[PDB]
């Protein structure tokens, strides 16, 4: 049986990040745009979009 | 093939090399959330069992 | 002794439904559940480590649970794990639990808050254990064979297992902004906060004392507690701080080992 | 066989003995995070958080 | 079935039990049990707490 590993997301505030390829079995990586995350105390990443 | 016997294969128990094909696919996170959604075809070994 | 749990803290994650069908961030969020034991014993994983009091000392009564970038403790009693029926807790250490549950289609874990308020979190899980052998018996008899199986053990010695820990991110908080009259106050108490207020010239950086910007309202100022003195966990529901990751290790208790059934 | 910037000391005897965590928690954590790939990481962990 | 009960003044249980075949099925095309953390938003109906 396999076991999927999901590292914690890296939310970048007021900027952008690029995908990096790696030699891992069935590796997958993508970068999304326009996220405005929320946490219990509030919403960080001051930039709205 | 994904979902059936042998989706992931290893040449030996202690061998470092691994071949994995399980149709892992990432999706866009919901607005105002931090969860890293993903989808994946279930294990082929647990089905073969 | 060794006491690895003095560099580790409980964290607040997201729970799908908190026992009432509504969603909110609870300190008892359930991570992955492992059930690779033949006899049918689960290994749930909290987000609030249990068995160690607030002062990092071992204790069979207190459990550590995070509460708004501040750790409290709760009595080990009232820790109830359940499914369609009701489970029996076998072991306990750190984040992990051992249990034996009747068949059901979900499970929740819950324990009282400081104010005797239940904090719960239920995850969808299809549980249907089957005993080893060729009969689907329910409970062991007083006369039978001895068939080998596997189960989780109570020992917490060297196990050769991994959990990744990473430095907690800056937690945003808006309860510290106090707008009095054309000025703001930033609360203190041991939390070195970060700020970024785009009101005039540069007003960014960290601090350990009360400040006033005296220029604009709170609609631009922000606070982010930068607690950087202890590893927390590598969970998908909590963001990351550095682009190449930092990572760490800590063993898990309750390794798998061979026993015999009847 | 652990390394600290330009130290290259053996992991069984870290230079922060004793009470590496109590003297400096952040320094201990960042030292540990730099040796995740080393095979001798666990000895360093055993030595860093052990003091009476 | 279902039953409702609550303690009396003398701390005695007072219950009434009625036969009722309960079997809910969620709106949509899947017979799930607990809402997930990733999904769609299908309209439904429910009772609200207002007393207006
Ligand atoms: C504090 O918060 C302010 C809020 O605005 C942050 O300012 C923002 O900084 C980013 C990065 O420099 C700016 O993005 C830039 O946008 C221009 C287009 O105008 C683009 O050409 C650049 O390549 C870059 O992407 C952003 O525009 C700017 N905000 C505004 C309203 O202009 C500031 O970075 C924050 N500082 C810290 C330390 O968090
Ligand atoms: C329950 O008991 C069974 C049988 O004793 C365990 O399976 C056996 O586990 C041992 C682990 O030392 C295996 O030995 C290995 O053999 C390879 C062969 O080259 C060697 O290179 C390794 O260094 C190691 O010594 C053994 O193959 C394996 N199977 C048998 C004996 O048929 C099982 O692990 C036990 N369950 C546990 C510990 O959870």
């Amino acid at each position: 049986e396999y076991k999927t590993v999901v590292p914690s997301p890296y939310v970048k505030c007021c900027g952008a990040s690029e995908c990096s390829t790696k030699e891992k079995p069935d590796y997958q990586c993508k970068v999304y745009t326009g996220v405005y995350p929320f946490m219990w105390g509030g919403a960080y990443c001051f930039c709205d979009s | 093939q994904p979902g059936r016997f042998g989706d992931i294969q290893s040449r030996t128990v202690e061998s470092n090399d691994l071949y994995a094909n399980t149709a892992l696919k990432l999706a866009r996170p919901s607005p105002g959330m931090v969860h890293v959604p993903y989808t994946q075809t279930p294990s082929g070994f647990k089905y073969w069992l | 002794h060794f006491n690895v749990y003095k560099a580790t803290r409980p964290y607040i994650a997201y729970c799908a439904d908190c026992g009432a069908g509504h969603s909110c961030h609870s300190p008892v969020a359930i991570e992955a559940v492992r059930s690779e034991a033949t006899d049918g014993m689960l290994k749930i994983q909290f987000s609030a480590q249990i068995g160690i009091d607030k002062s990092d000392n071992h204790d069979y009564t207190k459990i550590r649970y995070a509460d708004g970038h501040a750790i409290e403790n709760a009595v080990r009693s009232s820790l109830k794990v359940a499914t369609s029926g009701d489970c029996f807790v076998h072991g306990t250490m750190g984040h992990f639990i051992l249990a034996k549950c009747p068949p059901g289609e979900f499970l929740q874990v819950s324990i009282q808050d400081t104010r005797n308020a239940v904090r719960a979190c239920r995850i969808q899980y299809h549980h249907d254990p089957q005993p080893v052998g060729r009969e689907k018996f329910t409970i062991r008899p007083h006369y039978g064979k001895e068939i080998p199986c596997t189960t989780y053990q109570q020992t917490t010695a060297k196990t050769v297992e991994e959990i990744d820990m990473h430095m907690p991110p800056d937690t945003p908080d808006r309860t510290l902004l106090s707008q009095q009259s054309g000025n703001v106050k930033i609360t203190v108490g041991g939390k070195k906060v970060k700020y970024n207020c785009t009101c005039g010239t540069g007003n960014v950086g960290t601090t350990n004392s009360d400040m006033t910007i005296n220029t604009c309202l709170i609609e631009q100022c922000h606070v982010s507690v930068t607690d950087h003195k202890k590893w927390q966990f590598n969970s998908p529901f909590v963001p990351r701080a550095d682009e190449p990751a930092r990572k760490g290790k800590v063993h898990i208790p309750f390794p798998l080992d061979n026993i015999t059934c009847r | 066989m652990c390394v600290l910037a330009n130290a290259t000391f053996p992991c069984f005897q870290p230079p922060c003995v004793p009470c590496c965590y109590e003297n400096n928690a952040e320094a201990t954590l960042r030292m540990l995070e730099d040796n995740v790939d080393r095979p001798g990481y666990y000895d360093l962990l055993q030595a860093a958080l052990t003091c009476r």
